[PDB]
């Protein structure tokens, strides 16, 4: 059996209802019992349990915290939502030998839309005095997640050479920060002279172009 | 108890006034089935059973005959051909501790629905599955034996209900529950129909200076018509006369 | 009543380690001791299980292969052994009682051909031109972490130090930035303080325009 997790992400104001679901490739009910265990997980915290089975909660979990559903269809119910529930939520079955877990289920606190604002670092001289130039490409805090960035050198796109990272939802601002770093050797680095970064984001009305002439 | 094992005691020998039971107040459910909630101190019964637990509050309704949940297919289910009563009443202040109390406890599982009466203890760990549990609590594996949560602020629904089911039994042995007898004042000296215990009849009665034996209970007269009998109260004898008749 | 796991491990491939975990304050005899792997990214999945009553092993098929999983009556410990390792094979390991109720701190199993490497500190210039944002990149250093402070912790608000991320090399890398008003750029000095303890490496590097 092999579950699927929707949504992947799901926003949240605090104290708001709250559903999550999931999909199992087979029957999971057999003898009239269920057995489908669903967890959550903090960053750096180990992962614990909610329900014993489809329905019945654990003792020390919270009241708040619920679920049910039957063969395929399954659903948790997170009816007043704080701080403390912003985690990963996954879901598991245990009819198949192989116990398989879910994907992931991102819970966020919800906020207007955030328009991010875009930055760009060239390497350093320093730095290219090693042998080597790192490009960042920055989106300065941004509520939607979701957001496209374009690596830009001499106006050709570049592919397959940048590496991104993203921090997770921050408790008080609620927005996500971005970072994109085109690394490559000093020899390459040098035979283009514009380096730019477009970002396009469902925040911003237009495509936001950060680029720089070395120098 | 906790309603995993119900407390079960038997009650034999005793004048039952079921009478302060309903006229009291405090019991919030107050559902009998196959007697009627008045007539109940009016019948004689071999045996009463009095089979006490709590229960939350929203599965109070579940102890009756005919329904099924956890409570009712699991920890204690009544025969669908029952004939008692059942109290239930809200102990939220006596039940439900600071912090909550946690000491009361059901079972959420079981392989097979429990037959009328029956109480299981044993906790074995269920199997739930194809897997062989060996004692061990695994995914499939688990301690079907989960405690209730009785924070003191919580839904009326979910605050502790303690529950006394009375099942009367009555076999072929003689009846030794019954109901308050009851009594009325003696009046002497005046044509009346008196049941003294179950002697029915007619007439005056005298304060007469019969000796009877200890023992006995009424006194006929040759031919065996009942003259004299002593009230179950006070034990003094009374002496019987026919109510004046004759012909004009 | 806690559970403890031990061991960080940087062993080469090919070769197995057996995690132990401690049970602690269990009965470690009516609990079934499990086996979980968090990949890096999200991806757990149950390893396997242990009947420390008997020693009984249910481990799934494809893991099958070469892991094997070990109960200590004597400790009342768990030893999960690896055999054979490889790259893809570098994964969170947890062990759990029954169901996961109570799980270990974890360890991070990374199974790595490459060395001990001090960090790279290089200096992302402050922007043109208002609000200007300027930092420093970590780069090419192993093993993670690499903890990464302004002014020795004296500048907090609006610094951002994004997690570490696995390039081709091998080697890790990570930009910790801030943003601050134009007007302290030609004025206040920014240093990035940089620590890596598993090379004993500590640098404070001033960026200047
Ligand atoms: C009814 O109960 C009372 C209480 O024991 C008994 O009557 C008592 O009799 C003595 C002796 O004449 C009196 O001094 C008391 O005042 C009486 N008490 C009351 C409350 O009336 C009597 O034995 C009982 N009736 C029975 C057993 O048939």
């Amino acid at each position: 059996i092999v579950l699927t997790q929707s949504p992947a992400s799901l926003a949240v104001s605090l104290g708001q209802r709250a559903t999550i679901s999931c999909r199992a490739s087979e029957s999971v009910e057999y003898y009239g019992t269920s057995l489908m265990q669903w967890y959550q997980q903090k960053p750096g915290q180990p992962p614990k349990v909610l329900i014993y089975a489809a329905s019945n909660v654990e003792s020390g979990v919270p009241a708040r915290f619920s679920g049910s559903g039957s063969g395929t269809d399954f659903s948790l119910n997170i009816h007043p939502v704080e701080e403390d529930d912003i985690a990963m939520y996954f879901c598991q079955q245990s009819r198949k030998v192989p116990w398989t877990f879910g994907g992931g289920t991102k819970l966020e606190i919800k906020r207007t839309v955030a328009a991010p604002s875009v930055f760009i670092f060239p390497p350093s001289d320093e730095q290219l005095k090693s042998g080597t130039a790192s490009v960042v490409c920055l989106l300065n805090n941004f509520y939607p997640r979701e957001a496209k960035v374009q690596w830009k050198v001499d106006n050709a796109l570049q592919s397959g050479n940048s590496q991104e990272s993203v921090t997770e939802q921050d408790s008080k601002d609620s927005t996500y920060s971005l970072s994109s770093t085109l690394t490559l050797s000093k020899a390459d680095y040098e035979k283009h002279k514009v380096y730019a970064c477009e970002v396009t984001h469902q925040g911003l009305s237009s495509p936001v172009t950060k680029s720089f002439n070395r120098g | 108890a906790s309603v995993y094992a119900w407390n079960r005691k038997r009650i034999s020998n005793c004048v039952a006034d079921y009478s302060v039971l309903y006229n009291s107040a405090s019991f919030s459910t107050f559902k009998c089935y196959g007697v009627s909630p008045t007539k109940l101190n009016d019948l004689c019964f071999t045996n009463v059973y009095a089979d006490s637990f709590v229960i939350r509050g929203d599965e109070v309704r579940q102890i009756a005959p005919g329904q099924t949940g956890k409570i009712a297919d699991y920890n204690y289910k009544l025969p669908d051909d029952f004939t008692g009563c059942v109290i239930a009443w809200n102990s939220n202040n006596l039940d439900s501790k600071v912090g909550g109390n946690y000491n009361y406890l059901y079972r959420l599982f079981r392989k097979s629905n429990l037959k009328p009466f029956e109480r299981d203890i044993s906790t074995e760990i269920y199997q739930a599955g194809s897997t062989p549990c060996n004692g061990v609590e695994g995914f499939n594996c688990y301690f079907p034996l989960q405690s209730y949560g009785f924070q003191p602020t919580n839904g009326v629904g979910y605050q502790p209900y303690r529950v006394v089911v009375l099942s009367f039994e009555l076999l072929h042995a003689p009846a030794t529950v019954c109901g308050p007898k009851k009594s009325t004042n003696l009046v002497k000296n005046k044509c009346v129909n008196f049941n003294f215990n179950g002697l029915t009849g007619t007439g005056v009665l005298t304060e007469s200076n019969k000796k009877f034996l200890p023992f006995q209970q009424f006194g006929r007269d040759i031919a065996d018509t009942t003259d004299a009998v002593r009230d179950p109260q006070t034990l003094e004898i009374l002496d019987i006369t026919p109510c004046s008749f004759g012909g004009v | 009543v806690q559970l403890q796991q031990s061991g960080p491990e940087l062993v080469k491939p090919g070769a197995s380690v057996k995690i132990s975990c401690k049970a602690s304050g269990y009965s470690f005899t009516g609990y079934s001791m499990n086996w979980m792997k968090q990949s890096p990214e999200k991806s757990l999945e149950w390893i396997g299980e242990i009947n420390p009553s008997t020693g009984g092993t249910t481990d799934n098929q494809k893991f099958k292969a070469k892991a094997t999983l070990t109960v200590d009556k004597s400790s009342s410990t768990a030893y999960m052994q690896l055999k054979s390792l490889t790259s893809e094979d570098s994964a969170v390991y947890y062990c759990a009682r029954s169901r996961g109720d109570y799980w270990g701190q974890g360890t991070s199993v990374t199974v790595s051909k490459a060395s001990t490497k001090g960090p790279s500190v290089f200096p992302l210039a402050p922007s043109s031109k208002g609000t200007a944002a300027l930092g420093c990149l970590v780069k090419d250093y192993f093993p993670e972490p690499v903890t990464v402070s302004w002014n020795s912790g004296a500048l907090t608000s609006g610094v951002h130090t994004f997690p570490a991320v696995l390039q081709s090399s091998g080697l890790y890398s990570l930009s910790s930035v801030v943003t601050v008003p134009s007007s302290s750029l030609g004025t206040q000095t920014y240093i990035c303080n940089v620590n890596h303890k598993p090379s004993n490496t500590k640098v404070d590097k001033k960026v200047e325009p």
